[PDB]
């Protein structure tokens, strides 16, 4: 099935600065609908999942407009405008186009 | 939203267990749910998942055939019993909503509209499932 | 052609409050038959008790206090005349619960509380009058907002399954809306229940949907036939959740199987077909 | 085929709020167009803006508060995201004036008053949270009661043509639903006016009945030409009252001759036909 | 429902007056009216009516031709012009509402019932309109 | 037209006993919907009229149930349980069937 490879696995920035976290699919993740069924997930250390993109760019409830969804077709990048010290942790990007529902190794995003 | 997941234990290897996720808060008859598990130490990983009606059950090819999703519309409930378990499933395991998108007009409308789209809006807490002797 | 909302369930409204559809379920086994006044629209849009063809009617009381009585009116601002049902059209039915309504005017600020108890004496919606119980004097158009446990008798608990005595005694004709039975044959009525907002998980049940009410009521379906056997369809995959059937006089019945409270809401009622009322029904399920 | 609700105006609801249609009427001279979110439903079904497709959710709003920000939620308890429209659905709709909500809790007593001023920085319903201003913590859900002048610019009177600031500045598409215009040709927008509890003669302005919004999303009409021509019939005689023109964006225009406010309101909306935007009509009378 | 009448004054035998009743408190757009006259010491006499939509003006024979009934639905507001008024007219005059049934159907099933039924139900308190020289 | 002859002219009576107002149409006032179109009005002494009785039978709002509706076709008998004294006054039988909405001379119920 679906394979979703990151880049990197470990991504060092400091406070404010952008980062853009890179999500490969091996199948295209663009829909006839022209949206990416592509999620971002950030699991903080020790809290259960939670979404905060989905459909490439659309952001969730209580998400803010530093988290933006770029990329299409099978690359994705996740960019933070100002990194913050509540964003460190673990970022899957989950295909969620099709069942069993693959989520990729994951991006440990930590700060300087 | 508020789901309470409870019911994990220690198994012998090839027991049952019964994991229920109690939802609290919004409609629970209208929303789908999906069951996914984190091994210690390794990623997330998508178990099952389960319609409003109950009767679109989807599985893992690792759990295929082992678990069993179902749901309690009355009591506002999510059923995931598991027979035979092994080591390999010795995990956390968190009930997730699937998103929701209002109505918004009809199945006209909502063809085109990427309403399906899998993602999990929210989340419990997870049961830790240990399988060994 | 008679026709359903093709409407999922979770957007429409109780008949009886103004309040979102939450679940599908039955009636507890010790009640057997219902008399609800709102939510009384038959299949050929006779709308009867005290039904009103909008939510914007539901549930809400308009009349002018003088301090003791409210003596109430149309919510049109028009007088009321025992002659149409039991009550203005759009009185609240909720038997067994003491009422709590917002009390607004046109022209004035201050909403205000008004506590209703159903059981006294002077509870006559029939002779249009209704107790103040400290309602100061004026015109006011009220919205049921939430319920209790009744006041009396004390230590009964809340029963939506009655409706209030709506005084017109011995001697008058009633208007009451005739009580609606489970059609026997191992069947039992099917309630739309919303959520309402009262110290506990109440359920309010009614007998149709209100947008279900302005459909029939706006269609006036010409033809019926003995029932109307329906299904209940899931929008998004289109598979069919089980059968029940709509009696003409407006109300939906189906045989459990241990269900109808396990269906989700999110579903869509499509009418199916003209059947006889003998007609058999696979369980819910 | 489309079809509009059989049903008087009398009989119907405003979109804006949970109240009885008491006019028909026009805009003042200064307002060209209007940008209502509530009330949005074109010909075809398709819910635009905030607009539920029951009354049961109009002017409603449910969400946990924090006592200082109420984040906001979907009625049916679920999570907002700003993807649908500006701001959750069913979110009140009313511009140049304040809000004032009646808030109930499931499982709690006790209706709650909830003051709402629509100007401030921390209103921004688009990104899922409107200022608590007093209400206490937890879930709430709150329906319109009834509105005031605005607390600023102080001094301004109530002017129902306008919609609220739904924040969502600069960078960010807005979801709002477009502005609706005057189509020319002497042609005026018909507003199906309702009396709202305040502090004055407040008429506010919608440009479809919610029902008729039920109608046409239950309903959802394939074929929509340029235009559909309505006559008002005035249903105990049976003659026409006056030509409007219902546009695909879900509104209704009319050439007034001095009108539409001296049509009475206990007529029905009959569709006339299809008919090209540029067709003439006869003058209200 | 409250009716309020206005306008009644001296007239010249053949002069010209005109009646006015503001109506409060209900939808006036949906409603029917009628004047009446109870001449000083007579019984009471309908003179004229109105229909909601105002294009069905219904008359006496004894005012058919000299008074003219009309109404402004946007200012609420009932009309009774008289011309040519003789000293017969001498009379108060009423501004009275027919009585209304709720909607409670449609028009197959309020055909059959009877909602026209010309019944006052609400009644101003009338104007005195004195003819004399 | 309709003329509505009413009986007697003057009906004295002592509160509290039954009194019978009899009203008779030259035309029947039974309608095809089984109503009979003839209203009871009661103008009290310096009041406007005031809607008693419509339709026959049926009261109006605020009505005790002592002005009772009787009779049919073309006779009609206003009949009050329990005359009290705030019933005093001209009762008028209305002719609702057609316009000209023709009243009866009245009849000016005194009480004893």
């Amino acid at each position: 099935d679906i394979v979703m490879s990151q880049s990197p696995v470990s991504l060092p920035v400091t406070p404010g600065e952008p980062a853009s976290i890179s999500c490969r699919s091996s199948q295209s993740l663009l829909h006839s609908n022209g949206y990416n069924y592509v999620d971002w997930y950030l699991q903080k250390p020790g809290q259960s999942p939670q979404l905060l993109l989905y459909l490439g760019s659309n952001r969730a409830a209580g998400v803010p407009d530093r988290f933006s969804g770029s990329g299409s077709g099978t690359d994705f990048t996740l960019k933070i405008s100002r990194v913050e010290a509540e964003d460190v942790g673990v970022y899957y990007c989950m295909q969620a186009l099709q069942t069993p529902y693959t989520f990729g190794q994951g991006t440990k995003l930590d700060i300087k | 939203v508020q789901l309470l997941e409870s019911g994990g234990a220690l198994v012998h290897p090839g027991g049952s267990l019964r994991l229920s996720c109690a939802a609290s808060g919004f409609t629970f008859s209208s929303s789908s749910f999906s069951w996914v598990r984190q091994a210690p130490g390794k990623g997330l990983e998508w178990v099952s998942g389960i319609n409003p009606s109950g009767h679109d059950t989807y599985y893992a090819d690792s759990v295929k055939g082992r678990f069993t999703i179902s749901r309690d519309n009355s009591k506002d409930t999510l059923f995931l019993e598991m027979n035979s378990l092994r080591a390999e499933d010795t995990a956390q395991y968190y009930c997730a909503k699937k998103i929701d998108f209002p109505f918004r007009g009809g199945r006209r409308y909502s063809d085109s509209r990427p309403y399906n789209t899998g993602s999990l809006d929210s989340w419990g807490q997870g049961t830790l499932v240990t399988v060994s002797s | 052609p008679f026709t359903l909302p093709n409407l999922p369930l979770s957007s429409l409204s109780n008949s009886r409050a103004p309040l979102p559809i939450s679940s599908i379920g039955i009636s507890p086994d010790n009640v057997q038959s219902v008399q609800f006044q709102n939510g009384r629209c038959t299949l050929d849009g006779r709308l009867v008790g005290t039904t009103p063809v909008s939510l914007s009617h539901v549930a809400k009381i308009r009349g002018t206090s003088n301090g003791t009585v409210i003596n109430l009116t149309e919510l049109d601002g028009t007088p009321f005349h025992p002659f149409e049902g039991p009550a203005p059209i759009g009185f609240p039915d909720l038997g067994g619960c003491d009422w709590h309504i917002n009390m607004t005017q046109f022209g004035h600020s201050s909403q205000t509380q008004y506590d209703v108890d159903t059981t006294p004496d002077t509870f006559v919606p029939h002779l249009g009058s209704i107790q103040a119980n400290g309602i100061g004097s004026g015109n006011y158009v009220g919205v049921l907002s939430w319920i209790s446990p009744p006041s009396h008798p004390s230590g009964s608990q809340v029963d939506l399954w009655k409706i209030p005595n709506y005084g017109s005694s011995i001697t008058e004709a009633t208007h009451l809306a005739p009580s609606v039975y489970p059609p026997g044959f191992g069947e039992v009525l099917v309630f739309f229940m919303s959520k309402m907002p009262g110290p506990g998980a109440y359920n309010l049940p009614c007998l149709l949907p209100q947008e279900y009410i302005s459909h029939l009521a706006s269609e006036q379906a010409p033809t019926v036939g003995e029932a109307a056997l329906l299904h209940y369809v899931d929008p998004d995959t289109g598979r069919n959740l089980g059968e029940f059937k709509a009696y003409p006089d407006g109300f939906l019945t189906c045989v459990p199987n241990g269900g109808p409270q396990q269906l989700p809401i999110n579903g869509v009622f499509v009418f199916v077909s003209w059947v006889s009322r003998f007609y058999q029904l696979k369980p819910v399920g």
